[PDB]
């Protein structure tokens, strides 16, 4: 095998690193995280111009056709800079449409590539919230559909032109495209842990168009993989910052990084991140081979949800007082890692879902 | 070997819970709990508690307090924090008791009555940018000038300095002595010329401060204990602080109980993974609840060991984080909603507490340092 | 409240500590663990003559009447010395008979007290092995019963004159006394992790006498508590040996005990043992109060099964190569801690059982 | 980023799997795996492997080996341990390669052909009662007497000394030099006068040894490398040893799969807690399996950092213990039954391995030292 990025993805990684580094400064983050949209619109525009919105999307749509691994390289760099833009909701939605959408829906994708059209995904509900069995209902309306129900904390909803909403129709769970101005659709802005502005969506017989019959299980697995990629970047950036901090911070006449207990917490972070990374790329390779049993994506997401949350808790404790200060960078990684580790369910929910797939695959 | 609360304490506990939850409506109570000692209603709450006599509940009657037992004090500390209310712990549990033991008669008459009534609140000025876990290396300087000390330096994480009347300030009065023998405690009023503070906004919501001392002049008569004898004051009379911090666990029990009821009433409780997580956190909260009482009872009997204190603190604060992590998972999608936003579960308390619990593993003793103490003092290991 | 042993339990603790210290030497443990029965019969007899088999049993039986708290003090000392005698199978069975047995079952108790009669309990089965819903079947045979099925790894079965066997009858699960020599009963000797000689029992229409109808849930909770008491002893003994060793073993010019990672592993063992202990005694208080919900016993047992197993894994690692040596004492703490942590089900099964009790308590 | 086994390696794998499982009946193969290099059938197995060409599978062709790639060697090491067979790792992965690089032409002629055929087996004599993790403090003495060394001392945990033909012995040849500059590797025949050994029965069942050297005389020409430069051999050429140890993970994956099949057939798999436990160990075994391959590919490209090596080793050996604990829990009452006893599940392999896995966290590098190295070499921390 091979555990190295090729030429193209390494180039992509460097371009994403430069752009996130240019924009995700202390000053910009503070302004964006207190704005009405909570979205860095300047960064979004630089990503579009640089080709990064299109790199994972089909060539027909004006993108590069590099697919899921391209998206994960970009999302890892995003996480490393905790930069606030709705990359995974827009680009996961865009990939769902490229793969399972009608020709009409694929006409949306050039606008995503050039940066004028943002999307989001509404995959969660309050309460039990089984993402594979949405409570939200889809009722046929001639050749289209109408949706009724509620979706919880839909990410980065401000300025989204379209939503992919999961719902249950007469033939089971599905994924439906909804325009953000559609009649009967409303939401309440709600602030999340990461300081994103999400929306709690109310759907009163909202008109919608179905994607292909396989869209929802496929999309849940791609979203789990994308979230793992963000969390890998979050955990990696967090460890890097903490390491540099502890080399310099002295107590008792020596750097804190000379204490054996400190070195072991750092080493445990390092181990968790390495495990997270191999399990992420296994999920990417499984997606490439058309795997549909969903195991590899859940392994990857569990590592994100358990190991990744472990890392940002350690990097919080190791900083002591300075790490609680919102004018110091590390608290943001805790915020991101905390929120990502519960997105589409937490670690325990993943282990239950994964254990059922193992049992069903055994028989 | 009796591990039950006596009926008297249970009655006291129910009466306090009714009072503290009635003091302010729930939503206002949540705000002031999040804002803590830095908040704009902190002094308002303290004054309410003073007027009702709760501040000196544990103080001896010869100093104006009610002289209640250590177990009753622990119940009070539990229930006030269980209601989400701030409490002036450093003033009542550190400053007050040290003045009772070491203050001159003038200092006792000047500070103790006002502390009892809630009219006087202190902030602790120990930590410096360069002296955190290694507090004995502090460099904030106090140079004697006749009957004043001239104080130059800066403190960081001076919680409550923005709402306090006085700073309880550890400073270096002898640069030549060994580091442990050149520190004094001096009381600095927060309206002193040359004193200032700047806010530090924490991820959990509360505002703490940095405080600065530029030629601040304080009478020599505001030194507590002996000049250069401060390190002993810093490192002793800690049992009240230990039980106040342990009492924080009572709110985590309350919130665990609230999530169980929440999960019961929307179906989440049917999921096996939810039942398992509730069970594990219940087992861990039981150990916490009982070890906290064992420590309180040891304090009441004057036989708490440093190893036990350190084991119990380290276990307790790390259990708060585990329960906060785990409960957030059980809340599902609403677990990420901040207080005051729609869809928040239990007013976002668990979401916010998770961003605050990450501070208590290094407040009240750094957990790595406590584990070293467990090994050397509890098990006889030679010091690392 | 109070977190200290009374002066009677303190006296009992010191007496048991002296007896186990006398008998649980390297030479004796090696001989007993290679014997046919794997039971230290000399130690059994000394405990009997010292009154320690009766200390937890009723006065009527010739015992002292000091109940579960006395049994747990004794069991913790046994664990501290990894001393091979079937105290918890015999004395949990004696407590069940005392509390839920008929008068004729209680007539067995004087022979337990004086050391001439041993018991064991058959509570587990192979496979799913839900201990609250035994698959072994009880069929009414006029006034008594006949049991048909198989029980797994019954502990210290050699020389046991009677067994308490859990089975499911027409009215649900119950606890039944069987004679070791009953017709239809047979077993295969089988060696366990701790080196005990257990038996896999086959019951073919074996005659048995019921204990009272509440016997089974109560006995399971008392056995959970008793096993956590042994495990508390095992964990504490292991930690004490390990701390002693690391104070003296020098590498890189200093005691291993001076390395911070070593001190932090020791301190985590210390914390788990303190937690294990308070939860154990909470479980004893609950039993004393007639607690029926089962939560406290499962909290105690989970701490033993998770915490206690954590301790003996750490004390193996911290010993390095000498800890693998069967002629050095610590490996036996690992064997005991490992076996006890899976007895009546492991940590994960305990959490599931406890979560269901919490969910059920919530709706009533 | 291609994480897939090439089709060539899968064919090799399935063929080695059948070969190794076919050498001995399953019950006999279980026993030989338990007994390890100390057992009375070890040399028999070694001779079979040597006769069929597997011992020098990875050796260069110029030394009589097959010259196969690091990836193919890894599959071999994986499949032999997955079958529960012992394999002469220290001889094929440490002694052989060091002799090729540092050996005289006469040393190479004397030892390499016999190692290849399985007629010569070494045991490693490094560790001493007073020098384990701190090996550079060893004191076994080798005093030069003309053309001979006279060796006095003792070693402990000399695995396989009772079935070995030669000891790869580390000795102090210069008592005055700094500790690292005073050691030599010397080859000692196990039939030398003054050599003896005594058994150490381990809790896992294998027998290791202590070894004693009383006036043992060997020629100076049996030194490997530079006199007083043996620390440079002990700390280098470790990459084969590393992938050999990582290959042990294959057996835990086999036993995980066997437990799933066992649990499916008797209904244990229906329990939510079993499914959760199988899911968590699956996720940890996936990471282990991939980290192990990533290390192997790095070795193949000469790009393995000490940080990645130590990180991979610590995670893998701690994951073996985790899986052993968890799977034992899934086995229920059968989980405590030793091999050869009735009712044992999967012949008691998991019960037996639980008593063995507890040694590998300090064999092949002490995990605490490896975490220090991860922090120092991996994150640039200054040394603790
Ligand atoms: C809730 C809270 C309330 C506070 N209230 C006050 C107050 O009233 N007054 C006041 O003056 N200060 C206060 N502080 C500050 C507090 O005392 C300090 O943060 C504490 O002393 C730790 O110092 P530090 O922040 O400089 O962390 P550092 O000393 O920089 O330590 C950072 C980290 O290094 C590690 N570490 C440190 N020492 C060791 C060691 N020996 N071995 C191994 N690892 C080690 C730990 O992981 C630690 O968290 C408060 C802090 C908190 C969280
Ligand atoms: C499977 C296996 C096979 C082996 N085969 C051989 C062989 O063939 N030949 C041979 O010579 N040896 C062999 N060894 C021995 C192995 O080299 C030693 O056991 C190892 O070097 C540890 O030394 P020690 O046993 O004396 O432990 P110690 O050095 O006493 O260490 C004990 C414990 O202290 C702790 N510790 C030690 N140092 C530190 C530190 N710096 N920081 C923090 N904690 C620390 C660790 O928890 C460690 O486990 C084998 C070991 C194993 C496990
Ligand atoms: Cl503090
Ligand atoms: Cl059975
Ligand atoms: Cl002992
Ligand atoms: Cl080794």
């Amino acid at each position: 095998m091979d555990f190295t990025l090729g030429e193209e993805l390494t180039e992509l990684q460097g371009l994403a690193r430069q752009i996130f580094t240019d924009h995700a400064t202390h000053q910009r983050l503070r302004a964006v995280e207190t704005s009405e949209s909570r979205i860095d619109e300047t960064l979004w525009r630089e990503l579009a111009g640089a080709g990064l919105l299109g790199v994972a999307l089909p060539e027909a749509a004006g993108g590069a056709g590099l697919g899921l691994g391209a998206l994960c390289v970009l999302l890892e760099e995003q996480g490393r800079h905790v930069a606030p833009v709705p990359l995974w909701p827009t680009l996961v939605a865009a990939l769902a449409i490229a793969e399972h959408g009608t020709a009409e829906q694929r006409d949306l994708l050039p606008g995503v590539v050039d940066g004028s059209r943002r999307l989001t995904v509404a995959l969660e509900e309050f309460g039990v919230g089984d993402v594979a069995a949405p409570g939200c209902t889809a009722v046929p309306d001639g050749d289209g559909w109408r949706l009724s129900g509620t979706k919880a904390v839909v990410p980065s909803i401000t300025g989204a032109a379209h939503l992919l909403v999961s719902a249950t129709g007469p033939d089971g769970p599905g994924l439906f495209l909804v325009d953000a101005d559609a009649p009967g659709l409303s939401w309440e802005r709600t602030e999340t842990t990461s300081r994103d502005m999400a929306g709690n969506l109310t759907l009163d017989a909202v008109p919608a168009r179905a994607l292909g019959p396989a869209a929802l299980p496929w999309t849940l697995d791609v979203a789990r993989t994308a979230l793992a990629a963000v969390q890998l970047g979050v955990a990696s950036g967090a460890l890097h910052i903490t390491a540099s901090y502890l080399k310099e911070r002295e107590q008792f006449g020596r750097p804190l990084g000379t204490f054996q207990a400190v070195q072991h917490q750092l080493a445990d972070c390092y181990i968790e991140i390495e495990a997270m990374r191999v399990c992420l790329w296994q999920a990417v390779c499984a997606a490439e081979d058309g795997a549909t049993d969903g195991k590899a994506a859940l392994v990857a997401k569990w590592w994100a949800d358990e190991g990744g949350l472990n890392v940002v808790h350690r990097t919080q404790h190791l900083h002591g007082g300075i790490g609680v200060d919102v004018d110091y960078p590390i608290h943001r990684y805790f915020l991101w890692g905390k929120q990502i580790s519960g997105t589409l369910g937490g670690a325990s929910a993943d282990l239950q879902r994964l254990g059922d797939l193992i049992a069903e695959g055994a028989a | 070997m009796d591990l039950r609360e006596p009926a008297a304490l249970s009655e006291l506990r129910a009466e306090l819970r009714a009072y503290f939850n009635g003091l302010l409506p729930a939503d206002e109570r949540r705000r002031v709990g999040e804002q803590g000692v830095g908040g704009e209603r902190f002094r308002e709450v303290v004054k309410m508690l003073g007027s009702d006599g709760w501040l000196g509940y544990g103080w001896p009657k010869e100093y104006g307090g009610q002289g209640r037992s250590i177990s009753e004090q622990y119940v009070l500390f539990d229930e006030v924090q269980r209601a989400g209310l701030p409490f002036p712990f450093v003033t009542v549990n550190t400053v007050g008791p040290t003045l009772m033991k070491y203050g001159t008669e003038e200092q006792k008459k000047k500070y103790l009555p006002g502390i009892l009534s809630g009219d006087i609140v202190f902030a602790i000025g120990y930590t410096e940018p360069g002296a955190g876990t290694d507090l004995a290396s502090l460099t904030t300087r106090a140079v004697r000038d006749g009957d004043e000390f001239v104080i130059d330096g800066s403190k960081i994480f001076t919680s409550g300095a923005n709402t306090a009347d006085y700073i309880w300030l550890a400073c270096r009065t002898d640069p030549e002595a060994p580091k442990h023998k050149g520190i004094s405690i001096i009381i600095v009023p927060t309206d002193a010329e040359g004193f200032s503070w700047s806010p530090i906004q924490t991820v959990g919501g509360m505002v703490v401060t940095a405080t600065y001392y530029s030629g601040v002049r304080v009478p020599v008569s505001e030194v507590v204990g002996e000049i250069n004898g401060g390190w002993k004051l810093i490192t002793t009379q800690l049992n009240h602080e230990r039980i106040g911090l342990a009492a924080l666990g009572g709110r985590m029990i309350r919130l665990w109980e609230d999530v169980v009821a929440w999960a019961r009433d929307n179906g989440v409780l049917e999921q096996p993974w939810v039942r398992r997580d509730l069970a594990r956190t219940y087992a861990k909260l039981e150990a916490m609840r009982l070890l906290n009482w064992k420590m309180t009872i040891a304090v009441e009997n004057d036989e708490l060991t440093g190893a036990d204190a350190g084991a119990t603190k380290a276990y307790g604060t790390e259990t708060h984080i585990d329960v906060q992590r785990t409960l957030t998972g059980i809340l599902g999608a609403a677990g990420r909603i901040r207080p005051e936003s729609p869809g928040a579960v239990l007013a976002g308390q668990i979401e916010q507490l998770s961003r605050q619990g990450i501070v208590n593993t290094f407040g009240g003793g750094v957990n790595e340092v406590l584990r070293d103490m467990v090994a050397t003092l509890g098990l006889g290991m030679p010091r690392s």
